[PDB]
RNA sequence: AACGCAAGUUUGAAACUCAAAGGAAUUGACGGGGGCCCGCACAAGCGGUGGAACAUGUGGUUUAAUUCGAUGAUACGCGAGGAACCUUACCAAGGCUUAAAUGCAGACUGCGAUUUGGAAACAGAUCUCAGUUUACAAGGUGCUGCAUGGUUGUCGUCAGCUCGUGCCGUGAGGUGUCAGGUUAAGUCCUAUAACGAGCGCAACCCCUGUUGUUAGUUGCCAGCGAGGAACUCUAACAAGACUGCCAGUGCAAACUGUGAGGAAGGUGGGGAUGUCAAAUCAUCACGGCCCUUACGCCUUGGGCUACACACGUGCUACAAUGGCCGGUACAGAGAGCAGCCACUGGGUGACCAGGAGCGAAUCUAUAAAGCCGGUCACAGUUCGGAUCGGAGUCUGCAACUCGACUCCGUGAAGCUGGAAUCGCUAGUAAUCGGAUAUCAGCCAUGAUCCGGUGAA
């Protein structure tokens, strides 16, 4: 760990901010609350692979825009689909809460989805090797000329860690104006805790 | 591989609007303190009118401007610009020594021309030893 | 940071919400020693750890570094000056 | 056995032991081999440490416990950026077993004040989201960072590290990345079985260094007058530095000087950082093992401050370019209802009572060094500050173990410190003061910043 977060040092810069909330000095509950409600989502629904939830706490009012990776199952039917997690969600939070689901550009470009969909394969246990090349594959058919996946120990069911690169294409992590979102999940697997990183480099911006 | 030097450039000052009684008080800092620095100095030139003006002082100052320095312990020149660096921290380092009262007093060195001109009589007899290189 | 650790917390503060009018009426106090300002130290709020603690965001530095990287506080950036 | 005076020459086995010895060439590593370069690396200069007393850290020795980890560079004022209880994970003793918290499972309904046993935890009574059985989990700062994820230090802000295609070599591999110039650089020109590309460098970002526009609230006070839109200022957008201008060298990059300018030749400073089985299973998660009448859990008291010795990191003093009583000025940033305090009264003092203003360009929080004047006129001193006795203030249930401050006593070691070693090239070092973070108080001399004077 010698590299600084590539959305870290971007905050000033093109990359901005998820939450959207200002608090003088109050961020404390505000932020357990923030804390707690996206793992809830994420626990409560994840076969729609969630990508980002969007969390304006302004006045007497909390909106909870998801962007997810199949907003049809978390719409449904007429709407008591999201009725229920809405009722949870705002029971846990007993607030004034409001849902806005999002839909999806392709979603092979998120840095996120990505992923969890590895992570997924990973746990699933298939070959380990097709997954990567998978994502490489469906990543590239479109824009978004970088792409860099690398995994961590633990593969194969080994003894020691090792890492591999697996990347090709241009993700120039040293230009501030290069648009690289990044997301880290991890499988939890029988043999430990193996890790995906995913750099996507789409373009640089103005 | 230093490259370069600046020579740091200077400024005079109002008294006797000379550019050698800068570099004086500037060895004669300590701990960042011009102002008070430039008080000892003009006690002590003030205390020299027994007996002329600083114009003894810094003929005083000559006498202890090494030729030759020895740095096999080979000898050489120093430059013709350190000459007045070293006359002027030997003359502040051995007027330390004085067991007087006040800074001022024990500067009172430039009319011994005393622990100064020592100095440049042991460089040169410890320079014309080692001649034959 | 154990369960019961961090939990002792949680019920110090809930024994100090009562004689709030009792404290504020150097003699005449016989307390359960647990209703008094004195041993409310304050933990991370997520994980409960103590060694560390900003009273703006509540949170210890590790988690506030990680946040602050990962795009979780509105505002944080990277100082340069 | 033969030869020779001898030293010795010629011929010449076996038992036993190993799965290897050996030649050529390749990549790396190394050399007290060579060549070209860089870095406060050395040479020069300044200030230190090691000498003395104090504060924390660690080793070592004792303790019922002295909680755990790192113990070269990359640990030792570190995790810890607040140990009286709390933190606390350790020790001694009182009280618990499906649990001191959290989900559940199947019943029975609509928080407070009083009284006893107590060191508390907890038991037994009045009274008016809570209380009670059964089988469930649960839990561990328990052991291995040599099973891990994530997150860092180091080489190292050094310039290196690779790939695609094509050619050479039987092959490992070689070329591109070599040779000559260029500088901070694999940053670029020249030719060359090489042609291109990626990571890295640079640029793209933040602050500061000038000018113009946009606007004057709670910046600010120049002209009239008794209220002003010029400046400082704030924060948005722009210009300005491109060796571009002028001189010489060069096919070229590019250096050596001058002129203009607020600036120079990356203006300066930062965020950026392309093996050591290195630190953490004590931020967090996790594969494996172990305990569950428990290594789990609530309390009181104690320990983490123990002390014959050592190494590391700091502050102060060893003095009169100094101390003291006095007059007189000059700031910045940051903070303020988990509060900052104008003003008045009591007290030498810390502080106490009354009481405005302010949730913030509005209100509060009073700088030192410096300047002027008098003293001391050299030594254990009118330098020094450790140690100890008595009397008070603040916080907190609690100040003995173990808080801070004030106050009246007192003047111990210390008069420039041994080899050896550390930092620094310009607003730098050195020195002085102020603020913030953990916040009931505080060990704060630690850490992160700012402002003043200012070198060789």
């Amino acid at each position: 760990g010698q590299k600084t977060n590539p959305i870290g040092n971007r905050l000033g810069i093109i990359r901005g901010w998820d939450s959207n909330w200002y608090g003088g000095n109050d961020y404390g509950d505000k932020l357990a609350e923030d804390h707690k409600i996206r793992k809830y989502i994420h626990a409560r629904l994840s076969k729609a692979s969630v990508s980002k939830v969007i969390i304006e706490r302004t006045l007497k009012l909390v909106t909870v825009t998801i962007t997810t990776a199949r907003p049809g199952i978390i719409i449904g039917k007429g709407g008591q689909e999201v009725d229920k997690l809405k009722e949870e969600l705002k029971k846990v939070t007993d607030k004034e809460v409001q849902i806005n689901i999002f839909e999806i550009k392709r979603p092979e470009l998120d840095a996120y989805l990505v992923a969890t969909s590895i992570a997924r394969q990973i746990e699933s246990r298939i070959s380990y090797r097709r997954a990567i090349k998978m994502a490489i594959a469906a990543s590239m058919r479109m824009n978004a000329e970088g792409i860099k996946v690398l995994i961590s120990g633990r593969l194969n069911g080994a003894e020691m860690a090792r890492s591999e690169g697996f990347k090709e294409g241009r993700i120039p992590l040293s230009t501030f104006r290069a648009d690289i979102d990044y997301a880290l999940a991890e499988a939890h697997t029988t043999y430990g805790r193996m890790g995906i990183k995913v750099w996507i480099m789409k373009g640089e911006v103005y | 591989r230093k490259r370069a030097a600046k020579k740091r450039p200077l400024l005079p000052d109002p008294r006797f609007n000379d550019q050698l009684v800068t570099r004086f008080v500037n060895n004669l800092m300590w701990d960042g303190k011009k102002s008070t620095a430039f008080k000892v100095f003009y006690d002590a030139i003030d205390i020299i009118e027994t007996k002329t003006s600083l114009e003894i002082w810094k003929d005083a100052l000559t006498n202890v401007m090494p030729h030759v320095e020895v740095r096999f312990q080979i000898p050489m020149q120093i430059r013709p610009d350190r000459k007045i660096s070293m006359a002027m921290k030997w003359l502040i380092l051995y007027a330390r020594r004085r067991n007087e009262k006040s800074m001022a007093q024990r500067l009172a060195s430039e009319c011994l021309a005393g622990a100064a001109v020592k100095k440049r009589m042991d460089t040169h007899k410890m320079a014309e030893a080692n001649k034959a290189f | 940071a154990k369960e019961s650790m961090k939990a002792r917390e949680v019920k110090r503060e809930k024994t100090v919400a009562k004689y709030a009018e009792k404290r504020k009426a150097e003699g005449l106090q016989r307390l359960p020693k647990n209703a008094s300002p004195v041993r409310l130290h304050n933990r991370c709020k997520l994980t409960g750890r103590p060694r560390g603690y900003i009273r703006q965001f509540g949170i210890s530095r590790v988690t506030f570094r990680e946040m602050a990287n990962n795009g979780l506080i509105p505002g944080v950036k990277k100082a340069s000056w």
